[PDB]
């Protein structure tokens, strides 16, 4: 998963 | 100065991920979640000029104004330069092998550092074809944020997801010193106090706390506590005695610098607050801010 995708 | 904020400019658009003043120009450039870039100039309300640079999220967007340029960083890994006169694509490199997070330019100096989710900074040389010179390493997690010392620019910080700033000087290998910032969610974004009575810096993180650190002692001077959720960023402004960040409560909030309080609380109505900038000679008291739904340039007075 990608932490801080926003 | 008393606070007297009033709204020079507001638009809607994609999410704003990255903004920055241009210093001579009456100009914002935003960088959006869609991948498009816009400068604005927000005296006449009219579009300078705006590109479709990719289809991915560019978080990182500054003027090179001695140069005409922007520079853009992005999530398919690439940094992008633009001519803002001609819209010529100067330079277009893969930088890092994952998400571009934060770009910071020299103020005198032909270098540019690009922080990464690749767990670096990197330096860059525009008079040298853009050679990579050098990749700090050290950092365990995403590198969310890059800034020059402006007092020292031989010196830089870096924050990151791995709870510490870590401060560096170019042409060495290893941190001067790394901040345990107490902060155990994480640094989004790292300032320094621009003149030269303090050394202090500024930390925002997912904890919802802002801190200010001398960075000669390394002690926290103070916590500002009051956002309700990820606080996007917190940074010193350039003239008033004051300090802005905000959040992903969807606030700016405006800070005493001298005694840690909220002097006002704004919900400018665009949802989520992502970024900031402030206009570096302080014209008008200047800052803009990007958001999930838009941007404002608002004056403080």
């Amino acid at each position: 998963v990608k932490l801080h995708y926003t | 100065m008393k606070l007297d904020i009033k709204k020079t400019f507001s638009n809607r658009s994609d999410r704003v991920k990255g903004i920055d003043f241009h210093p001579t120009e009456p100009w914002v450039l935003t960088t959006l979640y869609s991948g498009r870039v816009e400068i604005w100039n927000y005296e006449t309300q009219v579009e300078v000029r705006s590109i479709q640079v990719t289809e991915t999220p560019v978080r990182a967007g500054k003027f090179i104004a001695r140069k005409n340029w922007i520079i853009v960083g992005s999530d398919d890994f690439r940094i992008r330069v633009f001519n803002y006169n001609t819209g010529e694509k100067v330079v277009d490199f893969e930088a890092h092998p994952d998400y571009i997070r934060s770009i910071a330019v020299h103020p005198t100096k032909p270098y540019v550092l690009s922080g990464s989710d690749d767990l670096t900074v990197k330096l860059w040389n525009w008079e040298n074809n853009w050679a990579l010179e050098q990749t700090f390493e050290g950092h365990e997690h995403f590198v969310m944020c890059v800034a020059f010392n402006p007092k020292d620019p031989s010196t830089f910080a870096s924050g990151c997801l791995d709870r510490t700033v870590k401060v560096w000087s170019l042409g060495q290998s290893t941190p001067n010193f790394t901040l345990t910032t107490g902060q155990e969610r994480g640094v989004n974004y790292v300032d320094y106090y621009p003149l030269p009575d303090k050394p202090y810096m500024i930390t925002a993180s997912d904890d919802l706390t802002i801190k200010i650190w001398d960075y000669q002692t390394k002690s926290c001077v103070a916590t500002l506590e009051g956002h309700m959720s990820n606080v996007s960023f917190a940074v010193f402004h350039p003239t008033l005695p004051i300090i802005i960040s905000g959040s992903e409560d969807g606030t700016l909030k405006i800070w005493n610098s001298s005694t840690y309080k909220v002097e006002k609380t704004l919900n400018v109505g665009l949802e989520r607050s992502w970024c900031i900038a402030t206009h570096p000679t302080g014209r008008k008291n200047y800052i803009a801010s990007g958001f999930d739904n838009g941007f404002t340039v608002l004056s403080l007075g």
